[PDB]
Order: structure tokens, then C-alpha cells, then sequence
RNA sequence: CGUACACGGUGGAUGCCCUGGCAGUCAAGGCGAUGAAGGACGUGCUAAUCUGCGAUAAGCGUCGGUAAGGUGAUAUGAACCGUUUAACCGGCGAUUUCCGAAUGGGGAACCCCGAUCAUUAUCCAAAUGAGGCGAACCGGGGGAACUGAAACAUCUAAGUACCCCGAGGAAAAGAAAUCAACCGAGAUUCCCCCAGUAGCGGCGAGCGAACGGGGAGCAGCCCGAGCCUAAUCAGUGUGUGUGUUGUGGAAGCGUCUGGAAAGGCGCGCGAUACAGGGUGACAGCCCCGUACACAAUGCACAUGCUGUAGCUCGAUGAGUAGGGCGGGCCGUGGUACCUGUCUGAAUAUGGGGGGACCAUCCUCCAAGGCUAAAUACUCUGACUGACCGAUAGUGAACCAGUACCGUGAGGGAAAGGCGAAAAGAACCCCGGCGAGGGGAGUGAAAAAGAACCUGAAACCGUGUACGUACAAGCAGUGGGAGGCACCUUAUGCGUGUUAUGGCGUGCCUUUUGUAUAAUGGGUCAGCGACUUAUAUUCUGUAGCAAGGUUAACCGGGGAGCCGAAGGGAAACCGAGUCUUAACGGGCGUUAAGUUGCAGGGUAUAGACCCGAAACCCGGUGAUCUAGCCAUGGGCAGGUUGAAGG
RNA sequence: UCAAACCGGGAGAUAGCUGGUUCUCCCCGAAAGCUAUUUAGGUAGCGCCUCGUGAAUCAUCUCCGGGGGUAGAGCACUGU
RNA sequence: GCGGAAGAUGUACGGGGCUAAACCAUGCACCGAAGCUGCGGCAGCGACGUUAUGCGUUGUUGGGUAGGGGAGCGUUCUGUAGCCUGCGAAGGUGUGCUGUGAGGCAUGCUGGAGGUAUCAGAAGUGCGAAUGCUGACAUAAGUAACGAUAAAGCGGGUGAAAAGCCCGCUCGCCGGAAGACCAAGGGUUCCUGUCCAACGUUAAUCGGGGCAGGGUGAGUCGACCCUAAGGCGAGGCCGAAA
RNA sequence: CGACACAGGUGGUCAGGUAGAGAAUACCAGGCGCUUGAGAGAACUCGGGUGAAGGAACUAGGCAAAAUGGUGCCGUAACU
RNA sequence: UGUGCAAACACGAAAGUGGACGUAUACGGUGUGACGCCUGCCCGGUGCCGGAAGGUUAAUGGGGUUGCAAAGCUCUCGAA
RNA sequence: GGCGUAAUGAUGGCCAGGCUGUCUCCACCCGAGACUCAGUGAAAUUGAACUCGCUGUGAAGAUGCAGUGUACCCGCGGCAA
RNA sequence: GCCAUUUAAAGUGGUACGCGAGCUGGGUUUAGAACGUCGUGAGACAGUUCGGUCCCUAUCUGCCGUGGGCGGAGAACUGAG
């Protein structure tokens, strides 16, 4: 919102002033981009169906053979972390640490240390946690919560 | 915020260092560079090559000098090298008939014959 | 003297580190005439600062905790205290000179007393109140301009800036003479939506609700009498959920480098505890700390209980409703609200309202009053941050709001780091000399010595390579000849550099044209100039598909929006519709969109940066000077010489 | 300091005014008219750069079917 | 072809110079362009085949300011895979190699603490040219300047040094004044001793300089007290009020 | 006081110290030498003091410089 | 030239105030500006002030028209 | 406001006497310096190159364009294109 | 330009109408004021008039003079132009 005339005496012209910080003014860091179309910072010529659609396609990536595996709810109980490394070893998927990890209910702390583990809940799981580097692993209750 | 880095202060160098034939300045300063070398890359942008077809004035303007001593010259001196024999190109030739009192005649007697 | 480099210096960039900032989050939240906040000035054996106190002066006392070490930051010298258990940490108590809002009066801290207003009043100030401060928020009043409308007097910015008064920790509002899709909802605020719709507007630009719905939070009651006792009032007892500190707390392992590992490499471990810091170099398993445990305080919001104490009957507020005149303000339209002048009802067998007036329905009843609960800020405590890093970041990581500047209001810097410890240059020579160092010593990774880590560029000195007092100038390139110098890149293969010869008018904007006597720069490094909500219109990609997507708030919703048939002013029809008695014609139509992330662009809004004079408000100043006033001071002397007598 | 104070305050006032605006390489490569705009060293629909979509068969350098009358020429208004 | 034609510090076609080494009318062979042709290495557009803007072939082949379009590398931090390092890294200096390039990479010295590649995302991302902002620095210059109270000089003393510290003599300046006593203001700057690194437009054993001490002992001096122009507070009276 | 040990500015008392027409020059008292130096007889100014003859002829104007310029006696116009 | 004053004239938003501790042999607002001679022609065209038949001069109320009310149209009457 | 006007006025113009450098023309000297020497020691100012000369040309009087010729280095002092 | 007295002669033009980093400033284009004209007016009028500042220690280059060196030096000479 403009400031109009007044305040401090000195010849000055209309310039973007946000918290004494200049903006929307082309001739100033973070200013108006006359050459519109691309109102942001270098991305890629690119979604409504790619972002979400993938959020769905990913959920399907789980039903694939060479992928993750569903774990019972009792998994969230495991307080220790070593128990996880074990359940991941016997699972014959200790190489999944090379992938990532997830669950349901609350954030499973007991695994936040395991190799590559960005704990997240089935509620709000963006395609991100869904498959770290096109790979993942979840739990039982998680799947159900993610279904919806 | 963002520390300049290996750019700028790393640009003053990697430049100025290449002019083994610099000048008074144009090497000590940078503002004298990128303007002295800007002429470089251009000015002859893709021309040294000038010499060929340029200084080549001789080799085709000395051939008569080589001749005109043991008979005719240029006119019917090259109009015989392509007559008999395998016909040797004119490169090292028409350049050797000056720094040696030999071989130069190894083309005159070749010519004037089988004419 | 040209140029390159070498050694040393100047200088201070850079790399790394950083006891600091910036930003977010949670908790917590007033002080004072029992005279506070702030300031002034004291106080430790020496202390100049800062901090803590304050004349029992960086301290005294009690209880609890704690602990042998302690006597603030400065690790100094001297020296003291502690087991008659201190230091330190928490709470509380005692004391607390004089001045100081103090108010007796005057006053730039100095000398003598309840000053002033006001209530009660034994009118005796005798008993009390007000008079101040505090980050923002909140309530009640006063009320602009530049600006926008690319002019401007409505309008817009504004009901903002600013001004006056006042409360609380929260205020204001509020139980409906309401709303009005209705056989209905039904206290009031706030959030979302409904709407950017209705409405307003040189209807130009712009301006801009509400009802309802979905939520958060739910509480209703009091002014005449009769009667009697559990509303209310007065008082008493008095919490569950806590605040800080200490206790129950595992853990150097091996080899190599090094003065030392928080190294490399090998192995193991913690985790309802996967922040960070410290410890001689990147230790979550060395120490603190993080989850955790326990005890000291404050708050104790509430509840319980005593005496009061239900309940019942009728009514219900006129200069008001309303009308007229002149204004303010509002989205308010003859249909908002309020102020001022004048006029002026009825009365529930009455009256008001449902966005026009007047008779007829529905709803509700003013002209009296009160009322809990649901969001704010951020001084303070703690935590966090893909934030910045000491020409960065708050002006302030170093004495900083200090140095220093202005009469004053006000303005306002720069300066970080040796290290394991201490060294931070002893001793000797020279010289006028504690101001010029060889030498030597200090060292780790200090390519270390008192603004000391590293330590570049501009640049200075010496020295080296190489030209060089006939020499013509972009100072190259290719060809062929010369020499000298070096064989860590052996191969008729290159460098440093140069003699001579053929060519050759720095760089950047403005402009039809600039090498040009067009404009700008002495050089350097750093710094320095294209973004945060939403709406509309296209384009590239991709999932799915007349279905599609949600917004507030819930992993649920589908409100609502766009599309699906159109067209017209409309009625209305439907293969549309306008024109049309009728007929005949014009334009549109048999299935693809919607929801994001990006890329072309568009409108509302500080939307290109810096750069010239104005305008308006609140304050600061006439020890310069201008005029006047008050109090004092100064004017050797000479010359001419009137009136009057 | 005054044909009008100083300081700070509502200004990072408003300007159709000037200047400013810094890495490499590759492809292509101008114009200076009309209508309207509080508009004229500004945009939109258009003469011109470029990119995407759409439609469809010419165009013109040629030839063929029309319209004009200038140069020149002749001799001509008028006035010599 | 000529007459009509006088003016500026030395006069001539680029020069030498040429009866053609001139000029005019023609013609031939060469040097001479990055031109044209040929050998080894491109771009844009269009055509053919193709999923292809990947290749093969084919026609046109390649100058450019303003401006449009496109590729690119230097860069920081946080992914997933996966490595390097005190038998030593990042950075810096010099040098070798590779890419059309933007750069990558290696060696030697140094540094001596960490630093990368792949794929992926990212940033307040990559910069010589605002009488730009701030700090530093060079050439300019070791160039410019020190002037009515214009006075110092000759011996001696002390000292490591004395032209301006001290002694004697001689020579002068000032006199309403550089004399004496004071206000305002400044403020210990006064005195003594010890020194001088800093200050004194030279030096200094000197100082109004640095350090440590000492000094300003009144009833009758001044303050303290009061008052003039004038001002303030209290009551009175005015939307309200400092 | 003026940024500095800046020839600027700044109130009162001592105006009978000695010689003249005076609180004018020279000189006791008192104070001071705290307004950077050394060597050579240029061109080259500012400050300064006047020239043989003429003499404002310079010049906007005699600006500048100079001249008369103590005291006593005699004497003294127009105008009022 | 204005004014006997609770005056003229001037200051203030208001409360009040300057000139009045004054008062027209006052004071406020202006021109001329000395002294000497002075002093001739016109008011056709402003400001201020005084008088003034007639003309000009709102709204309410009143009258007419219009409309079973009301708008609207119109008349009449008018200080300084 | 016109006319005119004693005394006075650092006011503007003009003439005479006297005088004077003010001028026609100009010598040296005096004080304090300059030129040199010990000590003490800034601040202004520069795109780069740079020793030209004679002609021609160019907006027809540029060292830097064109054609030739030529040009020894440094330093002091000046009047200054 | 009126003019006066002399003069055998006492022409003309260019040099960014040469010449102010050489001078002079008397003139024109400032703050005062006077006057006319224009205006009601402030004020105005390339109408006039009185009073009114014009700077710099040249580095380079050019020229006028004076020297040091370079081609081993002291002294004495010559001398193109």
C-alpha cells in the first residue's frame, strides 16, 4: 500500500516499501518482472494431475513386487531402533534403509536414525515421504489412512 | 550475503595471464584487458590465415626469378611441370629455387622440353 | 625509466572460527505517594570502566538446597574467609541516611512544611479520593493534507496521520418495538462463507453490506407492593494441575600422525532421552546438557461452609415516537446513524417494525439499567531457525547508543581470534636516545610476538630476467633470418626476452551519425539495480474425464464456482433466438473440462532504482541579529558661538 | 537559512524530466502511417521483429479482362 | 591548346621517375580478397525415411547495431546412490593437458583443515563501464607554504647531542602598551620532583607536554539573603485542558 | 569565543613617571626577544620613498600622489 | 479623512487585548515633505458617500390553474 | 504636484590658479625574499600514448588524417602561444 | 560622426570580426534608485541613466637564452646554415 506524501522530508519517488524492504520494484532486488510469465525464480517448463496423480500412482507403486512391504501396527510400538534394524534384516530388506521409511499414527522416532529415514505420518504424506528416491516402505494402519 | 566465491577475484586472474606478448599495461590492469583482448579473438577473429594467398605473392612471383636465367620464365615454366612426369605440386617448390643453386634447374630442363 | 618475477614490508581481502544479531514459537505479564520507573551521586586494600549495592554500599539476617573451595567480569600484587560448614542457587524477613512525582514555599539535587481540587465532616484535613508511570492492544470524543480521479470544487486517501479523555489484562457489544427463505429462526461479539453480490458513484474512476449458513463460545436477569427465606450480599475455611535447585545418572577403546585429537582407519554403543555447548585439532557413548527424577515458593483460579436467603402480584419509563429547518457522517439509495433549533402522539379496546407514502396481515413492543465465556502485543523466561556472519547481521558479537557533532530538539561511528601453556621479543652490538635491528630466541597445523591466526590486490624497496639516452606510437600475426639465457616434462620438440622488418587511431552510453574537442570513470576490492495475495486471459507438460475442483473448518465436505443448449430487453420457448398477424431471414448448436505446476500477458493495489524545487503537522530556538523595556558604564580636548541678561 | 526559519514528523511525495543499468557462445534480424485514448519520445485494434494456432489457394517478378490523363506533346481555357 | 587568372614561415602526380614507367582508344598474362575452385573439420530453413528436434541422404550453405530466440559454465545449501583426506583437503601462486567455449582436470610450492562426483532438487546464484556508495592506494611532489613586537650576537656553564636550556656582557623591542590589578569564560593548566614514547609548524638535558605528590586555612572579600522590567503558582471567570 | 599556541573578536581600574600646544615621538619602572634558518650585490612584484623639462596631455572622474596646511599681527568679498 | 469612547482603528478561534495610568490645543488612517515663486483650461468615461418616482430584488404563508389529496405551472406581496 | 531655490551634502558633469608621474620614458637603492645550503615536511592536480617539421586535406588556420622529410638525452631560468 | 590646429605619406584586409590561463573595463545581460512609456498594480519595458567582483604555485608541449653528458680528455680555433 502506497505511503503518499508526508513523513520524512526528501525528494523520493514511488517505490515498493515492505518493512523498509524494497519489493515489486523492477529496479531493486526482488522487484517487478516486466517480462511477465515466470513470476518466481528459475524452475522448469512444467501438477493438478502430475502432483496429485502421482500421489495416487505412488500409492500403487507399493503393490509392486520389487518395492516396499506393509508392516503390522505393532511396528509403531518398538521403542528401540536396533529392533528396527533387525526387523529390517530378517525382512531381507535391510537394503531398504538404502531407501527410506514411513508409518502411520505419530512420527516413529525409533527409526529416525536408521539409514535414510524421513519419518512422516499417513496424514499429510506428500508424494515426498511416499517414496524417497522412487522407493519407500510403510505400515498397516498407514495404508488404510492413505487410501482415503 | 552470498560470498562472491571463485568468481570475481578469480576473474582478475585466469585472464591477464596469457599475454606472453603483453604491452605496458593491458596486462597489469584488468580494465585495460577484456578490451585489449576483446580486439583479440576478433580483429583476425578467424583470419594468421591471411598469409596464405597473401604473402604467397612470391612462390608464384619468384618462379620467374628462378627462371629467366636458364631460359624463359613463369609463362611457360609452370605450363610444363603439369605436362610430363607425375607433376609435383608447387609448395616447397618455387621457394627452393632461391636458397640453393640446385634443384631450381631440376625443373627448368624438365620444362622447355616435351613442350 | 618500461614489464615479469623473487625476498621483505605496507595493507587488509580471503579461508576458517565466533562468547552477537535477525526471525519464529511456547510460557509468563504490571510498578508507585508503606513515595516506583528513571536519573544523580557513593561503595571493593589498590579499581579508571561495567555490573551488583548503596552509607551494616558488588553487602547483612533466616530457612532450605549445595559444597570446599571461595573473596563479580581481569587468570595482578597484597590479603581475607570457610568444618562455630562459606562461595554459589531459591524464597523470605530485618534495615534501608539526605535529596527526590513529595504537595509547605523557593530552588539547575539546596533550605524551612500534608500544597491544590473534592467528599464526609466530631467541619479538627480529623477520616479519605484525585494529582504520576507503563510495549502495544481497547473504549469514548476532535479531526487534515499532500495523493488518487495520470487537471479539478462531490468523491478518493481519512474516518487514516495527529490531538483530547479514560479502563482493563483484556475492553466495546448484548438479550431483540430483531430477522423475515418462513405453520420458521430467534442475546451479543469474533472466524469462514455468502459478495466483491445487493446498493452507491461527472453511475466516470472507484466505493461496498446485510439476512442466512457453517464454526468458536453459551446466561440470563434488575427497578411498586405481599410474603417468606438458601438469588444476592458480608464473612470464614481454603485446593487437585505447580515455580527453582540438588539427589537416583552408563562411557578413552585399539593402531597411525601430532606438543595435543573432538583425524584417518578398525570396533562397539545410547534412543518414551537421533538440540546445542565445553573439554589442547570434525567425541550423540570424555563433562554439562537433552528425556527423567526430587525438594524449597508464588498462584493457589474452584469448591465447602456460617449468617443472610425463596417465592408471589401488577405495572413497566414523553418532550420519547413522529414531523419540519440547517449540517455531520455512512454502502444508505425520498429506504443508515447522530448532533443542533422549532413543533409535537397515543398508550397495549395502544403503538412500532417487515429498506418508498397512506388505510387493511405477520412479528415484536422502544423512549431505564446490568451481564461471564470465544482472538491482542511481546518488556520478561526458555526453545528453535535449509537466516547473516563482524565494510554481513540490530546503529551496538571489542568503551556504543560510547567516541564525537549541534545552543537545542536531534544526530551518531570504527575497532573480533597468539596459543597446549606461557610466550608476545631476554641477552649482545651499534647509535643522540626505552623513538631506526643485524644476530638470536619464541612456533604446533601459530609459512606466530603485544590490533599477534591465515593474510591477496592496489603498492613500496632490494634484487633477478630483459630492453634501454635515433627513437614513432595498440605495441599482434605469419614467414625468414640474429644472439643471448634455462636442457623437473630425453625425441631436428619449447620457454624468458629481445634486435629488425611488413601492418595497426583505449573502453563504455546518447545519437540519423561518436575514435572524434557529445556524456561518465584517477585505480582497487566490497557493496549496488527485476518481488510477496488474489483475479482474469493464453501457452508448453501431465493424470483423468461431462464431469471436474473444492474454500472456512475435520484424512470429511461440494457450500459454491465453471462447463453441460442457446438466444433474447423481457415474457417466453426449446433444435435457440431476435426480427415477427403471417412469412421469410441474421447469429449460435450434436460431447470435454476441470483442477496445478510452469511459461506469454493482463487489472487492482508502495509494481521500474537514484536524482529538483514545493505542501502540511507537531515541536526546538532570538547567548547572532531587529525593535522595545529595566539596570549600569563611556564620550582628552578643540573650533564656531545664538537666544537671553 | 526567508519573495518566508530550523529539527523531526505523515516520503523510499508525485514527474508525460535526466542519468543509471556489469558473464560466454549460437540463429535471425527494423522503422519511421491511420482510428480512438487526460493521448501524442505511452498502449489497444492496425502499417513493421518473433513465437504458437487456425484456414486455404494464390500471389506476383509474368500474362490476361478494366479504371486514371500526368510528363511530353499538341495546341488549348483565360488573360497577353 | 590559349588570352580573360596578383597575396601569404620551403614549391612538385603517394615518391622515384617516366616520351611513355604519361594520357587517350583497346587487348593479353599475372600479383593481388577471409572473393571463386579444391582437400580435412559447421549453423539455420525446407524435403525424404524416422517415435526422434537421434542418425543417413538431398536443395539452400554461413557479416551485423537496436532487438527477438536458444545453449552454457563458475556458485551455496539442504536429497539418494556413492567416494577422497594430515603417506594431507579447500583456498592461493606458477605451470601442463583437454573442450568450438563457458570450464573441467593434473603437477610443483604452499596451505593445512575438510572437500566432491552422479542423479535430484535449490539459492539474496554467477558483474569492467549510475559527476554511483564505502574503505584502501598509486602518479602527481619529496613540488607548494611559514611575511611591522622583522634582534639577536659574542663568550661561558651543563650535557653522549645544545643556533633558540641556563649565566655574563653587549645590542633592541613595548609603554593604555607584550606593564599592574580584575569581570565573564575557561579550570588546576599553579608549585616541586622525576622524565619525555605522545604534544610544542625544527631540536630540546625546556615546557601551560607524560607520571607521582603538594597547594586555593576569613564573622567584617564573594556566595548565601532581597528586589526592578517582568514572571509563576492558588482562588474567581470562560466545550475541555499542561 | 572563533575546529588549532588563527596578525579576528572581548567589560572595568591605572590617562599627573620625565622633557610639549595634549592621555603625540625619545626614555627610567616593569615585561619581553614565543610571530623557522644559512649563502649569492639576476629577470622577475607586491609595500615604499620622488625625479631633470613639460605637466592631466593619462583618466568615466586628477582615482592615486602632492600641495596649502602651528602661532602672532594686518586684512578679509557675494550672499544672509 | 474617521471618532465624545460600551468611539474611530487594530489584534484573537474563544476567553480577552493594544492604543486608555488617553480622550479631539486627543488619537487613528493617509498625501505632501522643507525653504522661495507658485499656481491657468475639462468632469464625456472608476472608488467612496448621500438622496431617490419608477424598474430589479428568495423561501414560508396567501390566491388561480392542474390532480376526489400530492407533483407541477402561475399570480400577488417584498427590508438593507 | 509643476516652477524655482540660501546653507549643507564621501552626490553627478564641467572650467581656472597652484601642484602633483597620473601620463609622454624612465635609474638605482633600502627593508624583508627570491638563486644555493642544515633541519622540519602537506595539500591541490592526470583516459592512454606522446620530440616533430613542411605541405595538402578536413566545417576552407589539427602535433595525433594523407604524402614526405625529420627527430640525440637530461637539466636550469622566463614570457607564457 | 560636428570640429581644431599639423602632416611630402600618413591605404586596406585575415589571423575562431588574432590577441582577457597578457592587460585595461571605461560598455552590455544582477541585488538600490531616478525617469519616461505600459499597467489599477506589483511590477515592466533587448528605453535610458548613477554606483557595482572577472580567478589558478603550467605537469606536457612550443619558443627565447643558459649548462651538464653522450662520440678518451685540457687548451686554442674553424664554422655549413
Amino acid at each position: 500500500e502506497v505511503t503518499g506524501s508526508g513523513k520524512k522530508p526528501w525528494r523520493q519517488k514511488g517505490t515498493g516499501r515492505a518493512r523498509s524492504g524494497s519489493i515489486k520494484s523492477p529496479i531493486w532486488r526482488s522487484g517487478g518482472v516486466t517480462f511477465a510469465a515466470r513470476p518466481q525464480d528459475h524452475s522448469q517448463k512444467v501438477n493438478k494431475k502430475m502432483y496429485r496423480g502421482a500421489l495416487k500412482s505412488i500409492l500403487s507403486e507399493l503393490v509392486r513386487q520389487d518395492r516396499l512391504i506393509v508392516v503390522e501396527k505393532f511396528s509403531v510400538e518398538a521403542p528401540k531402533t536396533k529392533l528396527l534394524a533387525q526387523k529390517l534384516k530378517d525382512m531381507a530388506l535391510e537394503d531398504v534403509l538404502i531407501i527410506t521409511g514411513e508409518l502411520d499414527e505419530n512420527l516413529f522416532l525409533a527409526a529416525r536414525n536408521l539409514h535414510k529415514v524421513d519419518v512422516r505420518d499417513a496424514t499429510g504424506i506428500d508424494p515426498v515421504s511416499l517414496i524417497a528416491f522412487d522407493k519407500v516402505v510403510m505400515t498397516a494402519d498407514a495404508v488404510k489412512q492413505v487410501e482415503e | 550475503r552470498v560470498k562472491r566465491g571463485v568468481i570475481a577475484r578469480a576473474r582478475h586472474k585466469k585472464i591477464l595471464k596469457q599475454a606472453k606478448g603483453y604491452y605496458g599495461a593491458r596486462s597489469r590492469v584488468y580494465r585495460v584487458a577484456f578490451q585489449a583482448v576483446i580486439k583479440a579473438g576478433q580483429y583476425a577473429y578467424r583470419d594468421r590465415r591471411q598469409r596464405k594467398r597473401q604473402f604467397r605473392q612470391l612462390w608464384i612471383a619468384r618462379i620467374n626469378a628462378a627462371a629467366r636465367q636458364n631460359g624463359i620464365s613463369y609463362s611457360k615454366f609452370i605450363n610444363g611441370l603439369k605436362k610430363a612426369s607425375v607433376e609435383i605440386d608447387r609448395k616447397i617448390l618455387a621457394d627452393i629455387a632461391v636458397f640453393d643453386k640446385v634443384a631450381f634447374t631440376a625443373l627448368v630442363e624438365k620444362a622447355k622440353a616435351a613442350l
